[PDB]
């Protein structure tokens, strides 16, 4: 039931986050004769390595962002960045019980970079302030 | 002011994407005989139970005319094909002057001039020795120099190699499978148009098995959809686009090469052999295909009934045969039994709306229409051959510049290989999974 | 002494977790170099080997992340033992047994346990999200 | 502005740590223009670029693992309980965070780096064990 | 919970059987000098000057040399390197011509009569419109008569032949197989380990001992020597269809020679394409041969039989016999010395029934190196004379199971499958993978 | 008292060797084709204030990569084209005596070559330059490389016209650029700007005189690894370009001869009109001034009262004794003795044309440059010189310099001298006032 959602509301879909997360890496190692034959296809072999290397790079890119924003190790992360009514002028019942994530993304795709920049800035300030308070 | 950004990872969303798919097989193709191009390439079996996931409420937009999976399949097939010839014998030594005669003996009049009996001086395994040998050739591959002196058709244009005598090109069904991070969505709408939204979408790991069957004009051994004949095209209105017609019932076509061939092997170098066509045993008769008129006339009537929806219920619809050009375009190019047929289909498109024997030519030196500059020589097959195939679709084009709107003319056409795959991959789309997203919630650190 | 703790009891061997943890990324540190680029097949096989080593490493880190143990070599959970997985007392598990023996003893329950750890962590995050709303 | 802080006070440069960290893993920002299928024919260049990409990933992961082992995962300015040994740099705190940059500073430390790493690893091992027993009460 | 929860550990010292890609490591000093050695230029990872070994206390590990995937790895790597060594050099297709020849009769001893042929032929030059007449000597095993004086090279009907590169050495140099991170090699140290079953002295290494990729049949040369006694290893012993690998605890020295003083000539056959031909022999023409000390060999078999009897019975008669029929590559002691190929007759070593030996040798220049069929290599001649000194470290024997009874067992030389030459060195090693995660119960809870 | 703090993202680097990549209507241009990954058109240079760094152009591995990549690309471009093995036959030659502006430079050779059929031959003829034709044993000739190597035909679509290329660092690496004025390739410098890619560098191939490079800011700069050691080359970069106008005045035509199935050979056809000498015109006044400037700067390193003499080249093949020049698609070998014949205290240089080129990337393989129809005119900038000292003399009164070079790496070193590759090492440790 990998994409068992996307036909459910945003709220309901929060119950499948682990399933989606585990599609990468586990789905790669899992790939596990003539597999030796295929090593004679130089172009083919290079293309397959490029695909695997790229999948790893994509995975790590996203993990680094969670690191930067202070959400490392979590599937659900609360932050200190407030929501702007201009990004989306909708209420909680309105989106959580009606939109399906695919729709949501389409409606707020214009603010993606803005939001990410804000998340980084809040984390930068928080980390420094905590270290300064630790030192008496 | 109380809503905050919450970051989620593992959000079930996706975006359109272009990636590299890998091929997979049923295992059995390699487990049993191998010695064929697709069994050798598709080394990874599919899962025995590649269960699809139905997506409740999901509506997605498909476009078969921009489908990257088709473009990849085209590229992969050509590459595979070339790599299957790479290790075998070059036939450069045959590009000599030949001494040919008309065969004459036991020929039905329809076959006069089709075969030629040619003698030539070819090397032996030793550099300093030569042998005089002879073989039969089909007329189509032999071109007159300057009335007995002949050259092979490829000598002034291309290199020629011999197809590997032990390698089959049988269209064993293969499956395309997504890499992790990607998914293939498919449209289950029985009447899907080829473009636009589809409201019945499932997610799969691998596509259905697709037989990589090569043909032109008449599409063989594919899907019949389920309920009705579907006519689909990128434009319809623009006559320049090919119209792909998917039939809801197959038409059985019975093809044969009646002449009992033999084969001789000529040594041409250390470790190398040339496969030559030997004398025909028994009578010489013309190759042909049979279409039952009992089904063909009804089948076209169904196509017309649906075709009218775009042209008018009082419009005259005329079917006509092909225009000029190479046999790969003008005749039904057909690869079967290991030999290459070029069947004359004009007997199938000769009617106006408001058994049929198609004679066939045989060719051995093939400029596979993937490109020009490299010719393949197909070794002859001993005995006789018979093929029974399912016609599952047609590729038709329209004559532009028509005198008036009263009559439209449809002819067999196209032949570009992409349309032989586009017709099976039309229901599949590749998307990339994008696990990050944000939404407002009421929680703060 | 990379596998030096192999014959030690499970308890004693807990003191070498960093010895084994470091192997995956330190070992990969492993005229020449340029000559071998000609061996197209070795080029591909060695890249496949390195790529896979990375993929396996990350797969395991992802699981620790999912279970809520990111950054730890040793982590506690809220998931209990069923006593069917292993009907033994601690004095005969941590002592008088090695990790190799233990892995064999409970290999049949590996997937069950991992599934339980995942569900428990998901519930725990869900209850931090609502708590921070009060 | 990737190395913009190279000429700055060590304590000032602490404000660009996410700039340098982010570009160690540039991501998939480099684009592929259409050619590309062409470049795949240059077998040697194909292999060399894959080697370059694989190495960049491995270097990234090795550094992250060390922060993991030392208990500084997810942090850019993490402190620990290993005391500073004055032999490593015989100057006061005020002579470190200012009047010098990060270049220069690493030359002051030199070979003491290996010692520090060993100390950090053992300390974390003890900290985890102590927490494991506290949770038993 | 009964006060127990699942604690997750990472870095747990547990391993499982695995198959992975290994890499080739080297001494890196002998290798700087040996710039043209096939296994030197292609085996670049230097080994640790001080290799480590960690003994594992209280570990019992099951080994099986007959299912050891390191053997397949070594086999395929050797074949690949072999192919890549010949790939860049000249194809000798132009030499596959009718030859005209008679026998070399000058200064021939009786043993060499009919062994060498003096052949002339019409060959190309750097200009396509010119020809040259040249001549060279051939061994009678490389040349086949065309059906009185006309001959062709033996490979002329089955495969184009590639000349071995004149500067490339095939001298075995020790090779170390090393595991990638995440993997470990477990080495069995037990004395008298017979190839299968549990081993109680197990240590972990990163790299194997250096193994020389020596290629030979019947008699295994320059391998590891057993420490305590003769060890007889076989997958089954009872099954007459399998080989028996016998490892000696004492080496037997064998001295081989090719006494004829050869010369060489370089003939241009095309645009920078040179062929190396064998020229006239200087001095007398004599047969190549090998010397095995008689007493040492007789005592050595004595020791082998004493151990062999343990599986066949104290009152069973044990007889040795020579090889059966088949190609020279499987019936004689083939080996590569100095770059030339010897096919020595070992029947003088296996002729006894129990309750200095000179072996004549043949030389062949066209080598169907058994990596496969359908390819061939031409070995350039070596100028001057050669002398080989080597250690017999083990035997490959089979049982004559055709039809027999309890009275007697017969053993005769066999082999020919090169993988057995590597099983004999790799039998002590196993590849396993490391699996750092695991769980265990504890009193602790979040 | 103070505690250990571990930092990540520290802006600190170390010298390193890594692989750089080449980023770059001309669909058949080699540089354009195999280096096609455009970068942002606006490189972002970062000035690093208070940063001093050490450069050494003689140990710069960026040079080795440029050298290796060029060879590799060169070989790949010729990989798919027709071999000319069938042309290595005895040739029957005459002396091409019509309309010679007086001789013997060209030969008109007839030969027997095959047609597309294995059993048929054709008699064809073509012109060759004398430099590529060697006498057998007075009418019979061979091509010069028949006893050494296979000759392949250059692909007659493909252009090698240089396109500036840029070498770019992979992530985790950075390229440091030294902008100090009068930087002489070695030692510390203080501008040190940080770039993602180098400036565009044209991979121009030449010997003795360097063409189309940068101009040393505002002064002539003399660079050498040792100066004292006469076995080393001296690279001189000029502050002004010297214009040189080159031509190949003969109006050529071209024949295309079927050489095998699907294959064609390009032969030089008859010359239309007079047969004349190829040559280059160096402005004479500019050249005189240019040497005077070089001498002033060169002299300060040998003695303020010593005398400097220029002399022409010594022994070796044309590749090193003449000015090797690749332009318009042809290979010129210009006699530079007229440029280096003076003692301190339009110049027409005749040029030879060669078609079978042992491009000095290596020995053992050769390229046949097909002829170009019409006439060729080239205009280029002399930006630097490669000189050697005529050592072994003890008479310190006069130093003598001669043109040298031939080692292609020196032509790259002269552009890449200001760049260094370093790796970034983000972890570091410093003391603080707190503990977790
Ligand atoms: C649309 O879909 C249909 C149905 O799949 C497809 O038609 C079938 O095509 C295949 C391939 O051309 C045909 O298979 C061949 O059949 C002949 C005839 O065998 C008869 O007798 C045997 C007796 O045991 C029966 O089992 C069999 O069913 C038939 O009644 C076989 O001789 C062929 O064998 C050769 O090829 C095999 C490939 O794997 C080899 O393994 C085998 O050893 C044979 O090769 C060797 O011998 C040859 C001499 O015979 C020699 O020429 C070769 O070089 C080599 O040495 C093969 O099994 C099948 O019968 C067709 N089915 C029908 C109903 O006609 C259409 O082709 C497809 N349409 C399109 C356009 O693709
Ligand atoms: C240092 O840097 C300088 C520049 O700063 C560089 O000089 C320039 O070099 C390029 C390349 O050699 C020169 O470009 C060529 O110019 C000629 C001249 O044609 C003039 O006259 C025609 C009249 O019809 C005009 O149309 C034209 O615009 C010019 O005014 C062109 O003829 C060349 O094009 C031919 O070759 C191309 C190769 O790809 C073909 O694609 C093109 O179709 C043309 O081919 C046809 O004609 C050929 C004969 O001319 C014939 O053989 C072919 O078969 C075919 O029929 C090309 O554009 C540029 O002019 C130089 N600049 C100056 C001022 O001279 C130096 O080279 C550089 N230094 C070094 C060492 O490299
Ligand atoms: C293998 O088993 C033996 C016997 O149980 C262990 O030996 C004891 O180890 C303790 C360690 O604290 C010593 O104090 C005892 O004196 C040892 N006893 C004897 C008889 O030597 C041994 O440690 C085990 N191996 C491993 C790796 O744990
Ligand atoms: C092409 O080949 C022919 C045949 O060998 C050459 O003509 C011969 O030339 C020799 C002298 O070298 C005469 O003795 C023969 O009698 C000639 N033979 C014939 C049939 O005429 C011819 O010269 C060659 N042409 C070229 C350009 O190389
Ligand atoms: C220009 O190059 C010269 C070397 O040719 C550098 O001079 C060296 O300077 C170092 C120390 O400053 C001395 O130890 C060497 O002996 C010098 N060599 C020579 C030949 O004099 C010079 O430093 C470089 N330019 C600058 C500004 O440093
Ligand atoms: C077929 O060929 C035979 C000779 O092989 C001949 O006798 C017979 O008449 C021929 N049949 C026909 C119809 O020509
Ligand atoms: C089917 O394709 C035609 C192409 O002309 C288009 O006009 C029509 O709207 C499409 N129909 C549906 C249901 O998408
Ligand atoms: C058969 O052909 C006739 C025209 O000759 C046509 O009127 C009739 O409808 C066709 N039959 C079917 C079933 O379409
Ligand atoms: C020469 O050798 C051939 C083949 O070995 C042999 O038959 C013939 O008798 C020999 N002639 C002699 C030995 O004089
Ligand atoms: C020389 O010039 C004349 C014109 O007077 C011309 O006819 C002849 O062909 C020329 N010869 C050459 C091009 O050498
Ligand atoms: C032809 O050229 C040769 C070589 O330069 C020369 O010796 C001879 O005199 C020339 N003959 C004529 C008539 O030009």
């Amino acid at each position: 039931g990998f994409l068992g959602a996307a036909g459910s509301t945003m709220g309901a879909a929060s119950m499948t986050l682990t399933v989606q997360a585990r599609n990468l890496l586990s789905g790669i190692v899992q790939q596990q004769e003539c597999q030796q034959h295929l090593l004679k296809l130089t172009v083919w072999g290079i293309k397959q390595l490029q695909a695997r290397v790229l999948a790893v790079e994509r995975y790590l890119r996203d993990q680094q962002l969670l690191g930067i924003w202070g959400c490392s190790g979590k599937l659900i992360c609360c932050t200190n960045v407030p929501w702007n009514s201009t990004w989306s002028n909708r209420n909680l019942s309105e989106i959580w019980d009606n939109m399906t994530w695919l729709q949501w993304d389409k409606e707020i795709s214009n603010y993606t970079q803005i939001i990410y920049g804000l998340l980084e800035e809040s984390q930068n300030q928080q980390e420094k302030n905590e270290q300064d308070l630790l030192a008496l | 002011e109380n809503l905050w950004v919450t970051v989620y990872y593992g959000v079930p969303v996706w975006k359109d994407a272009e990636t590299t798919l890998f091929c997979a097989s049923d295992a059995k193709a390699y487990e049993t005989k191998k010695h064929n191009v697709w069994a050798t390439h598709c080394c990874v079996p599919t899962d025995p139970n590649p269960q699809e996931i139905h997506l409740e409420n999901v509506t997605e937009e498909f476009n078969m005319w921009k489908n990257n999976m088709v473009e990849q399949m085209h590229t992969d097939i050509i590459s595979l094909w070339d790599q299957s010839l790479k290790p075998c014998v070059k036939l450069t030594p045959l590009c000599v002057t030949l001494q040919c005669t008309n065969v004459t003996n036991n020929i039905t009049d329809d076959m006069r001039g089709e075969l030629k009996n040619c003698s030539f001086n070819m090397t032996t395994e030793l550099r300093d020795k030569k042998q005089k040998v002879y073989s039969l050739f089909y007329r189509l591959d032999v071109v007159q120099i300057n009335n007995k002196e002949y050259r092979l058709i490829n000598c002034n244009t291309s290199a020629i190699t011999q197809a590997c005598p032990k390698v089959s090109f049988e269209p064993i069904p293969i499956h395309y499978c997504a890499p992790a991070g990607f998914a293939i969505l498919k449209c289950k709408d029985k009447k899907f148009n080829g473009t636009g939204p589809c409201t019945n979408v499932s997610t799969v790991q691998c596509t259905h098995g697709i037989k990589p069957v090569v043909s032109t004009q008449l599409l063989l051994n594919g899907s019949l959809a389920e309920e009705e004949v579907i006519i689909r095209s990128e434009n319809i209105t623009n006559n320049a686009k090919n119209i792909l017609v998917q039939l809801n019932e197959s038409v059985q076509i019975n093809c044969t090469r009646p002449n009992n061939n033999t084969r001789k092997s000529i040594r041409i170098g250390p470790g190398q052999w040339f496969y030559a066509t030997g004398d025909i045993i028994g009578d010489i008769r013309q190759a042909h295909c049979n279409v039952s008129k009992a089904t063909w006339n009804e089948t076209l009537g169904k196509v017309v009934k649906q075709l009218r929806k775009h042209f008018g219920n009082n419009t005259i619809i005329r079917f006509a045969n092909s225009s000029g050009g190479d046999l790969e375009v003008t005749t039904h190019s057909f690869n079967c039994g290991g030999e290459f047929f070029y069947c004359n289909t004009s007997g199938l498109f000769n009617s106006t709306w408001i058994s049929i024997t198609l004679p066939c030519r045989i060719k051995q030196i093939i400029n596979m229409w993937q490109r020009i500059g490299q010719a393949m020589y197909a070794p002859p097959i001993q005995g006789v051959i018979r093929c029974v195939s399912n016609i599952t679709g047609l590729i038709l084009t329209r004559d532009g510049g028509s005198t008036n709107s009263t009559t439209e003319t449809f002819r067999p056409g196209g032949g570009d290989m992409r349309d032989n795959w586009r017709s099976e991959l039309y229901k599949y789309k590749v998307v990339k999974i994008e696990p990050l997203g944000v939404a407002p919630t009421r929680c703060k650190r």
